[PDB]
């Protein structure tokens, strides 16, 4: 058993620059026939793992040169030239020389852009959800960066703290942002105790939160 | 064109059996070195098991005599035989084929999501979201659709059977009591819904369940 470290754990970069990852073995990845089965792969969101580099440095058929591996005995490299926005996701190296082959735990590769406000969108239950007896307040929080936000929901004035639910996306490619879902659930019968909803978005872009809100007395 | 495809996972209780199915074509079948690897929560990979040219299989001690390797040449089936389940075994099974030579995993199938759990199957509920009253803020209108309370994973989500891909957003499943919530959101012009339809289709294949909600205006 072999073990395979990566670091960092996730790595930033801005469009066109290079980055770097390493991959060290706990012991030689050369092989008695004189080999070092080093490999390198990409994952991106919602896809299968993908062979980029393999015998430490070389490039598996569709890959492009940008991509370049090196390295011996335990410490390996990855370096990105030129980097684009399609190049994210998490990249992991294998090792092959010793059975079982082993993963190292993965890189995440971020891009860099420009800071980017939240368009944040509210929702009330849906007629069907409360017709179930339960009540769950949306709201969407689309396009932004960095990563870091913070979503705070008041009813009727006060912040509510149980009850919520928030899910980041992954890094998107085609614009390098992120988008966030933040659900407040509650019985209905609680909910028709109350007339104003919130949720207020707390990002970097401002030092003021980002509010939306509906009232269920109006329509 | 080589092609790997996966089927075959679902739910089961601990200890009990499970056998993957992986359809290759596209290359010769008994040729070369067929594995599977799997992928766990925390999205770390981990080789399960191979079966080279000539037939030696191989294995990991965490899963060596409860999991089986097997072809079928005549079919080009590969086989992933699953017994003595164990939560630690839940993940996404990928079935790879080999570059040459016992170098790289050339080729991946979309793998297929083994769930080991005692927990009830359990269909989701699809709620439409619509704005509560219209005004202002330009003239682009987010709608959404909530999969609530579902039980295992995955699930599919698309908007007008796929003919609305852009400005979409699906927010990974988070898992609070034995249940699964997701959502999605699509962004659409003004002058367009709600003349203009606007529906999610969601697909549970676990519990059998496909649900095509119509995003309506909200009522008073
Ligand atoms: C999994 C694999 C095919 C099976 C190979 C594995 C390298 C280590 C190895 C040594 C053996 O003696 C049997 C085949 C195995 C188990 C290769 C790594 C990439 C390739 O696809």
């Amino acid at each position: 058993d072999v073990v395979v470290t990566q670091t960092p754990l996730s790595l930033p970069v801005s469009l066109g620059d290079q980055a770097s990852i390493s991959c060290r073995s706990s012991q030689s990845i050369v092989h008695s026939n004189g080999n070092s089965y080093l490999e390198w792969y990409l994952q991106k969101p919602g896809q299968s793992p993908k062979l980029l580099i393999y015998k430490v440095s070389n490039r598996f058929s569709g890959v492009p040169d940008r991509f370049s591996g090196s390295g011996s005995g335990t410490d390996f490299t990855l370096k990105i030239s030129r980097v684009e926005a399609e190049d994210l996701g998490v990249y992991y190296c294998f090792q092959g020389s010793h059975v079982p082959p082993t993963f190292g735990g993965g890189t995440k590769l971020e891009i860099k852009r420009a800071d980017a406000a939240p368009t944040v969108s509210i929702f009330p239950p849906s007629s069907e959800q409360l017709t179930s007896g339960g009540a769950s307040v949306v709201c969407f929080l689309n396009n932004f960066y960095p990563k870091d936000i913070n979503v705070k929901w008041k009813i009727d004035g006060s912040e509510r703290q149980n009850g919520v639910l928030n899910s980041w996306t992954d890094q998107d490619s085609k614009d390098s942002t992120y988008s966030m879902s933040s659900t407040l659930t509650l019985t209905k019968d609680e909910y028709e105790r109350h007339n104003s909803y919130t949720c207020e978005a707390t990002h970097k872009t401002s030092t003021s939160p980002i509010v939306k809100s509906f009232n269920r007395n109006e329509c | 064109e080589v092609k790997l495809v996966e089927s075959g996972g679902g739910l089961v209780k601990p200890g009990g059996s499970l056998k993957l199915s992986c359809a290759a074509s596209g290359f010769t079948f008994s040729t070369y070195a067929l594995s599977w690897v799997r992928q766990t929560a925390d999205k770390r990979l981990e080789w399960v098991a191979s079966i080279v040219s000539g037939g030696n299989t191989y294995y990991s001690g965490s899963v060596k005599g409860r999991f089986t390797i097997s072809r079928d040449i005549a079919r080009n089936i590969l086989y992933l035989q699953m017994s003595s389940l164990r939560s630690e075994d839940t993940a996404m099974y990928y079935c790879a084929r080999e570059y040459y030579g016992y170098v790289g995993l050339a080729y991946w199938g979309q793998g297929t999501l083994v769930t080991v759990s005692a927990a009830k199957t359990t269909p989701p509920s699809v709620y439409p979201l619509a704005p509560g009253s219209a005004a202002q803020t330009n003239s682009m209108v987010t709608l959404g659709c909530l999969v609530k309370g579902y039980f295992p994973e995955p699930v599919t989500v698309t908007w007008n059977s796929g003919s609305l891909s852009s400005g979409v957003h699906t927010f990974p499943a988070v898992l609070q009591s034995d249940l699964y919530t997701l959502s999605s959101s699509v962004t659409v012009p003004s002058s367009t819904w709600p003349s203009e339809t606007v529906t999610c289709n969601v697909a549970h294949p676990a519990s059998s369940t496909k649900v095509d909600k119509k995003i309506v205006p909200r009522d008073c």
